[PDB]
């Protein structure tokens, strides 16, 4: 089989900005019609992957011209001569010159953008769920850049552990930002003993942390 | 007007089979080659194999041998991609794509899916709102959402206003509990100015369980 190796594995680049992705074939990639069907595709998180250049060269229909394709024998490069907010995702070569046809390891494009604070919003657990005896608090840092920030859940000031999930976004194509949630949950018995409920937000963007509360009752 | 559509997520048991089905519409379906793409964890992509939909022919990839069958159903204008020895490498999000340029590229693709191999039993989610209030405020916004708890397995799909609306949307992607049953979280920001006059639904699909789910989303007092 044909191994197809993508290098690097990560970028990361500013907009407006070029950017180099090399795919190198285990062994020649010419098909018996003297065609090197060598493609490039790009993926976004939970979206299927989308045609962007086709026999190392060839633009598809609809694709800007910041992308070019480029390549000889084993070497082959897909370049983005001016990154945008849209370009995020991951990038694939592909082979199907030989039999079974193979795709490159993968390529992550992380967009560079500036520091953006996140803007944190705090919500309540249902009626519905405190049926049930549990208590599910959730809060949210929408729209941050860079990835890296800390949710500290605080009730009635006590930090909280072992009591919390939470998940992160992919990069959002449009403006190049991070959202992450978090939910505290306890049982309704534990709910029913405190008043504050409070995520503590600490990020880049902020100079000091930013705590987001409410009152139980108060709802 | 050409478009792959892929039946819904499934879960299947250990040593069990699972057929994931591609409608194709928009174009003749006898001309053009049909292709079933693999993206499991730890994988990346990895083309199973090509059908002709003229003649039934095949032609897989070694690894996919006796593992996978292709066949298609011309009077219906669907392909069929069939798992059998169901294994957890098996989980994996399945594609089906055509090249309408002879073997130049693949344009279009269906939406995947979500095959789970678990002995595990199918549950559905439970949905909650997460109401706007005060404290979810900011700048002249307002946030809102749906917290989707205890369903299994993967995935089950968000959207607001039967995809009316997608600016603002944050779906995130599912936390897995210690039970084993996952939970995820979609919100939305939205004008704080409206919230008595606009009416917001979050959409819950979990096709395992065959649930749809439409929780209207209220106003508090925080
Ligand atoms: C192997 N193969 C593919 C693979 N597709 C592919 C797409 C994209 C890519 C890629 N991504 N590079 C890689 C591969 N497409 C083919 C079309 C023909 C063709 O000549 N005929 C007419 C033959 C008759 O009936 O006489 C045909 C037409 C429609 C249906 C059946 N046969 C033959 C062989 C083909």
């Amino acid at each position: 089989d044909i191994v197809m190796t993508q290098t690097p594995l990560s970028l990361s680049v500013t907009p407006g900005q070029p950017a180099s992705i090399s795919c190198r074939s285990s062994q020649s990639i010419v098909h018996s019609d003297g065609n090197i069907y060598l493609e490039w595709y790009l993926q976004k998180p939970g979206q299927s992957p989308k045609l962007l250049i086709y026999k190392v060269s060839y633009r598809f229909s609809g694709v800007p011209d910041r992308f070019s394709g480029s390549g000889s024998g084993t070497g082959f490069t897909l370049k983005i001569s001016r990154v945008e907010a849209e370009d995020v995702g991951v990038y694939y070569c592909f082979q199907a010159s030989h039999v079974p046809y193979t795709f490159g390891g993968g390529t992550k494009l992380e967009i560079k953008r500036t520091v953006a604070a996140p803007s944190v919003f705090i919500f309540p657990p249902s009626d519905e769920q405190l049926k049930s005896g549990t208590a599910s608090v959730v809060c949210l840092l929408n729209n941050f850049y860079p990835r890296e920030a800390k949710v500290q859940w605080k009730v009635d000031n006590a930090l909280q552990s072992g009591n919390s999930q939470e998940s992160v976004t992919e990069q959002d194509s449009k403006d190049s930002t991070y959202s992450l949630s978090s939910t505290l949950t306890l049982s309704k018995a534990d709910y029913e003993k405190h008043k504050v409920y409070a995520c503590e937000v600490t990020h880049q963007g902020l100079s000091s942390p930013v705590t987001k509360s409410f009152n139980r009752g108060e709802c | 007007q050409v478009q792959l559509v892929q039946s819904g997520a499934e879960v299947k048991k250990p040593g069990a089979s699972v057929k994931v089905s591609c409608k194709a519409s928009g174009y003749t379906f006898t001309d053009y080659y049909m292709h079933w793409v693999r993206q499991a964890p730890g994988q990346g992509l990895e083309w199973m194999g090509e059908t002709n939909p003229r003649n039934g022919g095949t032609t897989y990839n070694e690894k996919f041998k006796g593992k996978a069958t292709m066949t298609r159903d011309t009077s219906t204008s669907t392909a069929y991609m069939e798992l059998s020895s169901l294994r957890s490498e098996d989980t994996a999000v399945y594609y089906c794509t055509i090249g309408t340029s002879g073997y130049d590229y693949f344009d279009y693709w269906g939406q995947g899916t979500l095959v789970t191999v678990s002995s595990a039993s199918t549950k559905g989610p439970s949905v909650f709102p997460l109401a706007p209030s005060s404290k979810s405020t900011s700048g002249g916004t307002a946030a809102l959402g749906c917290l989707v708890k205890d369903y299994f397995p993967e995935p089950v799909t968000v959207s607001w206003n039967s995809g009316a609306l997608t600016s603002g949307v944050h779906t995130f992607p599912a936390v897995l509990q210690s039970s084993g049953l996952y939970s995820l979280s979609s919100v939305v920001t939205v004008p704080s100015s409206s919230l008595g006059t606009q009416t917001y639904i979050c959409n819950v699909n979990h096709k395992p369980s065959n649930t749809k789910v439409d929780k209207k989303v209220e106003p508090k007092s925080c």
